[PDB]
RNA sequence: CCUGACUGCGAGGCCUGCAAGCCGAGCAGGGGCGAAAGCCGGGCCUAGUGAACCGGUGGUCCCGUGUGGAAGGGCCAUCG
RNA sequence: UUGGCUCUUGGUCGCGCCUGCGUAGGAUAGGUGGGAGCCUGUGAACCCCCGCCUCCGGGUGGGGGGGAGGCGCCGGUGAA
RNA sequence: GCGGGGGGAACCUGGGGAACUGAAACAUCUCAGUACCCAGAGGAGAGGAAAGAGAAAUCGACUCCCUGAGUAGCGGCGAGC
RNA sequence: GCCCGGAUAGCUCAGUCGGUAGAGCAGGGGAUUGAAAAUCCCCGUGUCCUUGGUUCGAUUCCGAGUCCGGGCACCA
């Protein structure tokens, strides 16, 4: 609705760690990186709504 | 009321009330027509699914060697000792890259395709307009792709047996002629619908075994019983 | 007890909380009623060796005149 | 060129009736960056936000009213 | 509590083979898939009544007039 | 020929059953199954031999006193119960 | 947030439930009409939701999304 939206980010399915980045103009691209708790760091990613 | 078929005469032996039982049903499919060669027993089946989703599709096969030397034509390409395996393990039709050329011009006398790992880029790229979505593409679960070419070939004329679904969901297999014992025929059926459990897509449910049946290839047919 | 049955005997009390639900799907129901209420039976009957009535109630009438026809 | 718009933590404090509010070196984790020191746990700062309660989803696998499951709840995240 | 009976229809899913026209296609072949053919009690597929149902033949089916054929394959046109 | 018939300070059981207030307003809730109305029995009443209790292959009619415990708990998870 | 239904031509809209994409309005072109209207005739705008998919292919059928459209459901 409001151009910013919450997104909770995902690693590669198995559990995750969250936090906004919006929505607005730049559409469906969504990737980043970010280090979880499954394993230790390793790549993580994004995904998810 | 009377049906304009002389097969009505033959229909006297063709009285498909009870689905029957497998030895005995095999006796019925023996007891269909008897003129040109042995009565042409040819298994088929189908089931309840949602074809337009691509997700439920499978089309496999596995070794059932038997004394049937004629089912599922398959071009069986190879390069060397593997050619020896093809030619001696007994396909009725085998060739190499040159036969792929004969196909590249326009030719078609085999039902499916299998080959050695070495050429698979070729058959898997050059023939895409040749094969289409017709299932001529060799498929690792279809007993095709890999070094496993040769042993499966001896099945085409002994006990090939393979599956196939699509946009109509019908499926097929070999089982044996008419003058075939019942200890081997029935076993080929039990194991084939053990194979039907072996290849049920998992999103559809219910009474998945809706039908199992046998059309003699140009002539009389018998829904065999998929149970006893 | 004149709105009881006779083969059995029946006249019960009530409260009637209305109000929402939506329990097992979301929040929790609204409720707001302390209203006491009546909740009750019925009448009708038949014949002796000529000359009767009965009163009775519903299920125990199928049962009822079964019985009493059985004399 | 990437993601440190990181998890685990926090000595010490500013403020302050309470709850809030805000700053934090330093250590482990595992990274980004330059060759290296050294930097980085959001934005140059001061507004852009809300206690609880009851629920929502995804985990954890903690409990699971005789024993075993499960319903159900808790704890983690996180939304109305 | 409250019955009968009659007429109805609408729906539901199979069943009865009761159907399949882009195009080309010895033709109006849903497809999947099967493999190179099956009957004569009408000994006929020649026509000879009628019918099924039609956006033509049609595909389909009872009548026989009975005199060993009829269609498919191969072919071949096809996206099969 | 039997019996009921009514009357009782308080107590009891059943059939009915309320608001002020309490929540610093207020309906869910509480005051409260109270007060009170009526029916009924008695010198006591009901209760009462387990289609129980609940965790021990244990207990063993019920009522009453203590403690359990203001815990387990139920709640605009607020009052409070 | 659930089920529905919706991105076909200038407009609003056909849509064999897979081989073709077009209808009233709308323009303009032209004719006669007293003149404007009205008459009547005629050439035009396209993946047919962006996309795949099953199939031989795709307005058509699967679907993911999409976004609008309506309705429902909303005890913090």
């Amino acid at each position: 609705r409001i151009k910013l939206l919450l997104e909770c980010t995902e690693c590669k399915r198995r559990n995750y760690a969250t936090e906004k980045n919006k929505r607005n103009t730049p559409n469906k691209l969504e990737l980043r990186k970010y280090c979880p708790w499954c394993r230790k760091h390793t790549v993580h990613r994004e995904v998810k709504i | 009321p009377k049906h304009g078929k002389r097969y009505r005469a033959l229909l006297e032996k063709v009285d498909p009330n009870k689905i029957y039982t497998i030895d005995e049903a095999a006796h019925l499919v023996k007891e269909l027509a008897t003129a040109k060669f042995d009565e042409t027993v040819e298994v088929h089946a189908k089931l309840g699914i949602d074809p337009r989703r691509s997700d439920q599709n499978v089309r496999g096969t596995v070794s059932l060697p038997h004394g049937l030397g004629k089912q599922v034509r398959v071009l069986a390409i190879a390069k060397g000792e593997k050619i020896k395996e093809a030619e001696e393990a007994g396909a009725d039709y085998v060739g190499g890259e040159e036969i792929i050329q004969k196909i590249l011009d326009g030719w078609m006398d085999f039902d499916a395709v299998v080959a050695t790992p070495d050429v698979m880029g070729a058959v898997g790229s050059k023939l895409g307009r040749i094969l289409g979505p017709r299932g001529l593409l060799p498929n690792p679960k279809a007993g095709t792709v890999g070094f496993n070419i040769g042993e499966i070939i001896r099945e085409i004329k002994a006990g090939r047996i393979e599956f196939r679904n699509d946009k109509t969901g019908a499926i097929h297999a070999p089982v044996g002629k008419a003058s075939f014992p019942p200890e081997k025929l029935a076993d080929n059926i039990r194991a084939f619908i053990r194979a039907l459990e072996a290849h049920k897509p998992e999103g559809a449910k219910g009474t998945f075994l809706r039908s199992v049946y046998v059309t003699t290839t140009m002539g009389p047919s018998v829904r065999i019983n998929p149970h006893s | 007890m004149k709105e009881g049955i006779h083969p059995k005997l029946v006249p019960a009390r009530i409260i009637c909380g209305c109000g929402n639900v939506i329990e097992t799907y979301s929040t929790k129901p609204e409720i707001y009623v302390e209203v006491c209420s009546k909740c009750h039976p019925f009448y009708t009957g038949q014949q002796r060796f000529v000359d009767t009535e009965g009163r009775v109630e519903r299920f125990q009438r199928r049962y009822g005149d079964s019985y009493r026809k059985g004399r």
